[PDB]
């Protein structure tokens, strides 16, 4: 009965907001207690990127070696830079990728539960 | 990246001391011309297809004992030494290669079971499509997720690094793409568009799951979807071989078995969702207990699916901090020197204000106690108002001195140290 | 108030969670105080 | 389409693109790296230079061009008028 | 019935661009508020202590500093006292060349 | 030895220290020398009590 | 077993101390192996790569100790799903493969055979 | 009708965001009780300081803002409807934050001297934070965000502000 | 006044003990000789306050 | 006083080899031409080496 | 995969190198030496060190 | 008599809660006052707000703030009758001799 604005401008329902609220609260609760979600936990990813890269490099090097050629290693982040000052600058991309190992994998919140 | 370009500019400015010194780092002319150069070179590289000449692979060469750590090499009993070098994997071949090919085919067929377990977002979307939009939509969604999984698994197993490595390098783009896809799907499902399915709608359904299979999605029940009926840690690891044709045959047989098992399971599910009833969940609920109606049941089911997909969409936000999601693509390393750089030798304030919230010790000075600020009350640290008396450290990083762990995080010490939050005050709102 | 803070009826959820967490380990890993002291004595005597 | 020009964002993007184009027109060198910059700063042909040195030579040439333009075109025009009493901060 | 895919892609791009532009503008305003808090705080303290003339002088001095920058950078002619102020600060390598003894 | 010709790195390993260089890496070095700390009274008194 | 409030609070304090730990373990060649958060440890336990006899290190220790000798490391890993998955992996994947490798190669002496697979479930 | 119903432009969006920043200033004191868990939101502790200084420069600033917005903006029917809707939504969120503060002020001492209070404090932040974020996601976009138990009252109040004394 | 009317002299303020290797010491608890290292900065001192960390440092 | 911790940290605003050479430090510069009576507006503080 | 310190390692075979076998034997000996310091027997057999240790404890 | 003051303060707090509930319910016009809970609440709260309805007219004749004014006045009145020392941290007299107390 009330105006509720023009119909041309899109409107968002209340069900979407309720779903968002419940989803945020449930995500926080599931993250707090790893072992209570029906006996299981919640995982952000399926396989770690480093694991996939290592498996792919292993398979590629095996295939190249069996074919009669010197195998090559593909680096995550990029190749080297042709410089003559320092070793860190030459391999900056791969070092930059590798230096984020702990933040990329591990969760920021505490893994276990305290006070309960 | 930004930081690399800034470092290059700083190096160029340092080089020019000998020839033509600059007044300081932030001269308008030098910054302007370097910005123009950077933009022009970036666009030239983007347009000229010169990025195909990038280098991603290097050869690995084993150094001889002369150039190795000779101090580590030691001779034991005068007959052996510690320089270990075994000829990779050597295994005696089976009696007949056909037998091992058949074994690998059966193993792939068995391993294909774990790919179709309903524990991820794609399975949830397929289930919702099966429930709501009939059989064709669910079949198309299942086919799309199957195609995506098969493509990813074949790329990983066959060693196609040219696609795997660069795609895995784009750390944040893959998260943003998944977020965009999930947001679009959530809006489309919320608006509840219903009509007879055409070819274009079916291809959209296929493509949604195909693209979603290439991102990192929230998974429930781990350690079970990663199992494999073999002496490995997952289903993506290969098997030892002796030559190139045997490698190709064994891995092709494994992939073919996985594909056959997945396709058979998809066909079985397609027939099963039609056999008892198109929506047998209503009959199951009626048998279990009283049923309200059909429209209310559909409303409840739709709300449940929307809530589940919203949870799958936003489950990944608390996992990562802003240092890994914002500063990492810019070009910064963790605990970078830029964060702690001071404004000047006389001003202790940090240069970059937008990143002053990162890596703060509990003993750092409070910036809300400056004269004439009248900021928030902060009654929880009234006794320690000079410092940021709370611990929010992550990972291994953490320091403590004269502000112990027990005072910050443990028991009654933390509770007693914030006793001013529960002090009654006298206030009159009107009089 | 510190003594009242740790009273048993104010720590029920902690008790439930700790019971659930500690029941996961094998039953043979629980030890008496005398057994723990005997193990300590055995360790240092074996060191000697 | 004037509809595109109506929006503020399109106007801002066009202004930024025009400023970038003018800057590239007035500061990008051509043939002055080897002629002036490279030999002066390194005493070597640009081809033999390391990739991080060629960029420095190009930057030097561009900066010289920018200073020449800002002196011979803007500052002469704006300094033909002498110091007009040079207002200063009173407090 | 169903719109073409490119239409939906264009709509998504438009919505994302609008959202990002507005968010960027709001964040720029927030950064401006964050960076210049202490100056307003000092002006407020000067007002409160009982010297409004000092605060007015500070504001007009900021305006005149903007005018001076316009004269000095946008226009060509210099200002008196520039040479004297040019010898008040020096770069680190200049300090090492001039003041720093060779024994360190 | 990436290229067929060997490349020697100049800047990476530091082999000297001055006032500004010491000020930049003051808390990142494994040792302190008397040649720079002799210009501070307390540091000199700690070196030679 | 009847725990006193003293034990409950001590366990809570220890869980507080170790809630942010990152663990490491050693292989048969005496090489440290990977940065291991709790879920990575759980996955390695399920996959049969590590067991209760593996040498682990965490923040609160000074030396490398067997996994079962660390105070609270097994209760953290052994969620019911982890137990079920490791039982499945032991019973249906590793045990038949061990039998097959014993039958195929005579280098595994029948009188001297290890029994590590039998106790993997625990 | 003569009421304007066009889309909202960027200055109105900026004004609405600045208005939405008010309940965050009101409930920013209890951010630590939530940030102690999930440190990824630690930045939320350091974002509202200039807004805390500006909104608290005078004791009666919130009432002045409310009276200037309800009469100067919401009453006017020539301003686009979405801007008025967002202004009233921000005012109502501020009212909800005030209600939360009032119900905090009357907590019993038994709950005060137990860890439950901490949980309460965390919620007092978190819920409010969510609301603001949600509204902001529909403020930079010129759309209508509907929230249960609030939006209908806002819709009625918008038209009650109109034809006021006329 | 205990807090403000008293100050600690330079040569009489408390400091952690120095035990070196900590081998020859009188054991307050004969069963556990580590209990006597609680007042020093020995690597094996009980409960230092901050956990010992596996440092991997590369200097300039 | 908060305790300083000596942990080496990784590059920022410059490559690892160099330091900030062009940083501005407040110390007066002297002109070779003699100035009979002109305050430097900043005392040189400790005069002797 | 023979380097896995678990049941997975037993499934695979060693590369048949005597020096590698000796190295693995030495590592296993060190691991057993570490293991023996934390795990004991409830009923030790006579003629072992732990048996005499228990006898001396009871005598004390 | 401590019991008298205790009971009086409890009754005052309960009446304040009822007034706050009335203020909250003033936002929703769809509620029917014939239903038992709302009928009981309005029966309890009728006279105190009825007094202020006569005392204070609406500001413009379109918006009503009478329940809010009644709630604020009663809140101030009950604040006047608070215990002198509410304990918590108050009865500890802060720390030592203090400027505040
Ligand atoms: C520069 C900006 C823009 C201009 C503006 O803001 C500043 O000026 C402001 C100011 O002008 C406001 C007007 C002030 C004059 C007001 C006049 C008022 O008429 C009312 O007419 C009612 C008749 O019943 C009232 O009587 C009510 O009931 C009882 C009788 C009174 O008593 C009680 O008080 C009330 C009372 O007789 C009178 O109050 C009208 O209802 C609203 C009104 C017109 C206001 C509308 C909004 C404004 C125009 C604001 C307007 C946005
Ligand atoms: C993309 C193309 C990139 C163009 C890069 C040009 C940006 C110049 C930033 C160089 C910073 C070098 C440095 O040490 O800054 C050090 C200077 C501080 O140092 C002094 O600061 C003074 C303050 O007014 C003046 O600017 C002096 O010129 C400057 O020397 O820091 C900054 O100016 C902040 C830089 C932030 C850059 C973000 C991009
Ligand atoms: C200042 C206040 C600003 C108000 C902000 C209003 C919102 C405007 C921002 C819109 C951008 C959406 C942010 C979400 C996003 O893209 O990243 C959330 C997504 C995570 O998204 C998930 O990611 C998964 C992979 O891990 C998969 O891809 C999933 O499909 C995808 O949903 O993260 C990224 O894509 C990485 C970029 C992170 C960019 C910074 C995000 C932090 C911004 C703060 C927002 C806080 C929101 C709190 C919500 C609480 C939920 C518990
Ligand atoms: C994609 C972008 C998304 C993120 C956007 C944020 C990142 C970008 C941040 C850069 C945006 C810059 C915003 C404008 C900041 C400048 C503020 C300012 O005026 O300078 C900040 C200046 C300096 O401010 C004060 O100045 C004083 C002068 O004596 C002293 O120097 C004080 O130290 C200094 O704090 O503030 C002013 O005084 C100007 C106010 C005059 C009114
Ligand atoms: C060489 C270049 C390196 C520069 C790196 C730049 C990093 C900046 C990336 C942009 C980050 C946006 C934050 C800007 C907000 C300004 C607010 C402000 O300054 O607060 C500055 C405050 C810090 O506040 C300071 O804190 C100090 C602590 O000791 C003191 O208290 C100071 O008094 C106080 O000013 O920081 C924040 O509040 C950060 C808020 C971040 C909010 C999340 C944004 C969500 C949206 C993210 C989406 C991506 C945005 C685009 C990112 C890409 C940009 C290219
Ligand atoms: C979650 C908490 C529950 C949701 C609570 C939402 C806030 C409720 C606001 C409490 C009433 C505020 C008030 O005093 O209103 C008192 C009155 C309530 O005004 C009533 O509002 C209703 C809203 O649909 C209708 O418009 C009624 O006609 C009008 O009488 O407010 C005013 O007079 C103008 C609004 C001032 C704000
Ligand atoms: C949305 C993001 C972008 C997604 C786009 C998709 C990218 C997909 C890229 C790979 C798709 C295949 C392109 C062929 C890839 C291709 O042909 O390989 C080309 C590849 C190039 O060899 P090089 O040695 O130059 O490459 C080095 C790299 O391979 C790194 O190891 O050669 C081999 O790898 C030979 C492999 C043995 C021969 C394999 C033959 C068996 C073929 C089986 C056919 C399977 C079809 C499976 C489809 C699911
Ligand atoms: C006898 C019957 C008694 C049972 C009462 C059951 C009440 C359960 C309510 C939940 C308790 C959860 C248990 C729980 O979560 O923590 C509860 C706990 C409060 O402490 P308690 O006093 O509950 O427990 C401490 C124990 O030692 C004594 O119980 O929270 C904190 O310690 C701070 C947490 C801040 C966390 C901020 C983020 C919160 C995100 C989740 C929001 C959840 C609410 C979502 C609403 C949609
Ligand atoms: C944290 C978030 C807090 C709020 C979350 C609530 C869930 C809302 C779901 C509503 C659904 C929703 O938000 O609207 C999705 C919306 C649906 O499309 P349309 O509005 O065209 O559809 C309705 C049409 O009929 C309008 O006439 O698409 C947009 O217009 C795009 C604008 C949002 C685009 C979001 C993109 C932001 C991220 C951009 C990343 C950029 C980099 C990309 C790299 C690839
Ligand atoms: C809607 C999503 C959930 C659908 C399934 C419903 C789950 C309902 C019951 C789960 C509670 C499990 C913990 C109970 C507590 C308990 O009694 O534990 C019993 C059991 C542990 O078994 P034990 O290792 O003691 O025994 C295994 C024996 O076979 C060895 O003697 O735990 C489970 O069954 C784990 C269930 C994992 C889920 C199994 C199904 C996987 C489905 C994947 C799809
Ligand atoms: C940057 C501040 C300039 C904002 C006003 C200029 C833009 C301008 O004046 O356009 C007029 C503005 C919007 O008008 P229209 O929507 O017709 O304008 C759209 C076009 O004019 C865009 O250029 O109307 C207002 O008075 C709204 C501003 C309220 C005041 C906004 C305050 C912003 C927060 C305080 C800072
Ligand atoms: C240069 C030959 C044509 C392109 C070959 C496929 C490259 C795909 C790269 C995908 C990276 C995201
Ligand atoms: C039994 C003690 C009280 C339990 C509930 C207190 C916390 C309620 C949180 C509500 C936040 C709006």
């Amino acid at each position: 009965n009330v105006y509720k604005g023009p119909a041309s401008i899109p409107h968002a329902s209340a069900e979407v907001f309720g779903a968002f609220f419940l989803a945020t609260n449930t995500a926080l609760l599931a993250h707090m207690f790893p072992g209570k979600l029906f006996g299981s936990e919640l995982h952000v990813r399926k396989w770690d990127p480093d694991y996939l890269a290592s498996c792919c490099n292993e398979q590629g090097m095996r295939r190249e070696a069996l074919s009669g050629k010197k195998p090559n290693l593909w680096l995550l982040g990029g190749g080297p830079r042709l410089v003559n000052d320092s070793w860190e600058r030459m391999w900056w991309n791969n070092l930059h990728w590798k230096r984020w190992k702990v933040p990329r994998t591990g969760p920021a919140f505490p893994q276990d539960m305290y006070w309960q | 990246s930004l930081v690399t370009s800034v470092k290059d500019y700083v190096e160029i400015t340092h080089k020019l001391i000998e020839i033509e010194p600059l007044k300081n780092y932030t001269e308008f002319g030098a910054v302007f011309t370097y910005f123009i150069f950077s933009i022009g070179e970036f666009f030239k590289n983007f347009f000229s297809f010169s990025f195909l000449n990038n280098i991603w692979s290097i050869p690995i060469i084993i150094p001889d004992i002369a150039s190795a750590m000779i101090s580590e090499v030691s001779v034991l009993d005068g007959y052996f030494h510690n320089a270990f070098t075994f000829l990779e994997t050597s295994v005696n071949t089976t009696t007949n290669p056909s037998l091992v090919i058949f074994e690998k085919f059966v193993i792939g067929i068995i391993n294909s079971l774990f790919l179709i377990l309903p524990t991820s977002t794609s399975h949830l979307i397929t289930l919702r499509r099966f429930v709501m939009q009939g059989l064709e939509a669910g079949y198309m969604a299942g086919l799309g997720t199957l195609a995506g999984n098969f493509l990813w698994l074949a790329s990983i197993i066959l060693g196609w690094r040219f696609f795997v490595i660069p795609w895995l390098s784009l750390d944040i783009f893959r998260y943003l793409l998944g977020f965009v896809l999930l947001v679009k799907y959530i809006w489309d499902s919320s608006k509840e568009r219903r009509m007879a399915l055409e070819d274009l709608s079916k291809w959209k359904i296929f493509l949604l799951n195909f693209l979603l299979a290439l991102t990192e999605q929230s998974c429930i029940y781990p350690f079970i979807s990663n199992l494999s009926f073999g002496p490995d840690a997952s289903i993506l690891e290969g098997f030892p071989v002796d030559n190139y044709p045997q490698f190709l045959l064994i891995h092709g047989a494994y992939l073919l078995g996985i594909l056959f098992g997945s396709f058979s399971l998809l066909q079985f599910t397609c027939w099963f969702w039609e056999n008892p009833a198109f929506s047998i969940y209503l009959w199951i609920t009626t048998k279990s207990s009283l049923k309200i109606s059909t429209s209310s049941y559909y409303k409840i089911l739709n709300f449940t699916f929307l809530y589940a997909t919203m949870l799958c969409a936003i489950a990944s936000i608390p996992y990562y901090g802003l240092d890994y999601t914002i500063t990492n693509p810019i070009g910064l390393v963790p605990q970078d020197r830029i964060l702690n750089q001071k404004k000047s030798q006389s001003d202790p304030d940090k240069l970059i204000t937008e990143t002053a919230f990162l890596n703060l010790n509990p003993t750092d000075k409070n910036s809300r106690i400056r004269d004439g600020v009248h900021a928030r009350r902060e009654r929880w640290k009234q006794r320690l108002i000079k410092y940021q008396a709370f611990d929010a450290s992550t990972y291994d990083q953490g320091v403590y001195d004269f502000l112990t762990i027990e005072d910050l995080n443990y028991g009654f010490d933390r509770f007693w140290l914030r006793r001013k939050m529960r002090n009654h005050q006298i206030r009159f709102r009107l009089f | 108030l510190q003594h009242w803070y740790y009273t048993p009826f104010n720590r029920l959820l902690m008790k439930f969670d700790v019971d659930a967490f500690i029941n996961r380990q094998p039953k043979s890993h629980f030890l008496t105080k005398n057994e723990e002291r005997a193990l300590h004595i055995r360790r240092f005597l074996l060191s000697e | 389409l004037s509809g595109l020009l109506g929006d503020i964002g399109v106007k801002c993007t066009l202004a930024f693109a025009g400023t970038v184009a003018a800057g590239a027109a007035i500061v990008v060198p051509s043939g002055k790296q080897v002629e002036a910059a490279s030999l002066d700063i390194y005493g070597r042909p640009p081809s033999q230079l390391l990739p991080n040195e060629r960029r420095a030579a190009e930057f030097a040439a561009g900066h010289r061009r920018w200073k020449g333009f800002v002196d011979n075109s803007i500052y002469s025009w704006t300094r033909t008028l002498p110091g007009h009493d040079n207002p200063i901060v009173n407090p | 019935g169903e719109e073409p895919i490119q239409d939906e892609l264009l709509k998504l791009l438009r919505g994302g661009w609008v959202l990002l532009s507005n968010l960027a503008l709001f964040l720029v305003f927030s950064s401006f508020l964050h960076r210049s808090l202490n100056w307003f705080v000092q002006t407020e303290l000067l007002v409160a202590v009982g010297a409004p003339q000092q605060a007015g002088e500070r504001v007009v001095g900021k305006f005149f500093e903007a005018i001076e920058w316009v004269e000095r950078n946008i226009l060509g002619w210099k200002l008196p006292g520039d040479e004297e102020a040019e010898d008040a600060t020096s770069k680190v390598y200049e300090v090492l060349q001039n003041y720093t003894p060779a024994e360190a | 030895n990436n290229n067929p010709q060997e490349i020697n790195f100049t800047n990476p390993p530091i082999q000297g220290l001055n006032e500004g260089s010491f000020l930049y890496w003051q808390t990142e070095m494994p040792f302190n020398s008397y040649n720079i700390d002799q210009f501070i009274t307390t540091n000199q008194s700690f070196y030679a009590p | 077993i009847v725990l006193s409030p003293y034990q409950y609070e001590m366990i809570n304090y220890q869980r507080m101390l170790m809630r942010k730990n990152i663990w490491y373990y050693r292989d048969r060649m005496n090489v440290p192996r990977g940065p291991c958060p709790l879920h990575v440890v759980k996955e390695a336990w399920v996959s049969g790569i590590v067991d209760e006899n593996t040498l682990f290190w965490g923040h609160g220790l000074y030396d490398w100790l067997p996994a079962k000798n660390i105070k609270l490391l097994l209760p953290m890993v052994r969620t019911p799903e982890v137990r079920f998955a490791t039982w499945i992996k032991r019973t249906f994947s590793l045990k038949p493969s061990l039998n097959r490798i014993r039958e195929q190669r005579k280098e595994h002496r029948d009188p001297q055979e290890a029994s590590l697979q039998v106790e993997l479930m625990r | 009708f003569g009421r304007n119903e066009g889309p909202m432009t960027w200055p109105w969006k900026l004004m609405c965001a600045i208005l939405y920043m008010l309940p965050w200033v009101d409930v920013t004191e209890k951010t630590v009780y939530f940030v102690e868990r999930f440190p990824a939101f630690v930045w939320t502790e350091y974002f509202s300081e200039p807004f805390e200084h500006w909104y608290n420069i005078h004791e009666y600033a919130p009432l002045f803002i409310f009276f200037a917005t309800y009469l100067g903006i919401v009453r006017n029917k020539k301003i686009p409807h979405v801007a008025r809707y967002h202004v009233m939504m921000g005012v109502m969120l501020d009212i909800v934050a005030m209600i939360l503060i009032v119900t905090e002020e009357n907590l019993p001492t038994g709950v005060l001297w137990t860890p439950w209070s901490d949980l309460f404090y965390a919620l007092m932040f978190w819920f409010i934070f969510l609301l603001v974020i949600y509204c902001l996601f529909f403020c930079f976009l010129g759309w209508y965000c509907e929230i249960p138990l609030i939006s209908e009252g806002v819709y009625l109040q918008i038209e009650q502000a109109e034809q006021l004394g006329q | 006044d205990e807090f403000e009317s008293d100050e600690d002299n330079t040569e009489s303020e408390w400091a952690p003990e120095y035990v070196g290797a900590g081998l020859g010491l009188v054991a307050e608890d004969p069963l556990n000789p580590q209990y006597s290292l609680r007042h020093s900065n020995h690597p094996l001192a009980p409960f230092p306050g901050e956990p010992l960390k596996w440092a991997s440092y590369v200097y300039p | 006083k908060p305790l300083q911790r000596y942990i080496p940290q990784n590059g920022g605003f410059t490559w690892p080899g160099d330091y900030l050479r062009l940083e501005i430090v407040e110390m007066p510069k002297l002109k070779s031409i003699n100035i009979k009576k002109t305050s430097l507006k900043q005392k040189i503080n400790v005069q002797p080496v | 995969k023979f380097m896995a310190p678990g049941p997975l390692g037993l499934c695979h075979a060693v590369p048949d190198d005597p020096s590698l076998r000796q190295e693995m034997a030495k590592v296993a000996h060190n691991y057993a030496a570490i293991y023996r310091m934390y795990n004991f027997d409830w009923d030790p057999e006579p003629g072992t060190v732990q048996y005499k240790i228990d006898q001396r404890i009871r005598r004390a | 008599a401590r019991t008298f003051e205790r009971a009086a303060f409890g009754f005052a707090k309960m009446y304040l809660f009822c007034l706050f509930m009335r203020v909250l319910l003033s936002w929703f016009p769809s509620i029917d006052w014939n239903s038992q809970p709302w009928a009981f609440l309005r029966l309890i709260t009728e006279p105190y707000l009825q007094i202020y309805r006569g005392i204070l007219p609406p500001l413009f004749g379109q918006l009503d703030f009478t329940p809010l004014f009644g709630f604020l006045i009663l809140q101030d009145v009950v604040e006047l009758m608070s215990p002198v020392y509410t304990l918590g941290h108050a009865k500890d007299t802060s720390m030592f001799w203090t400027t505040t107390d």
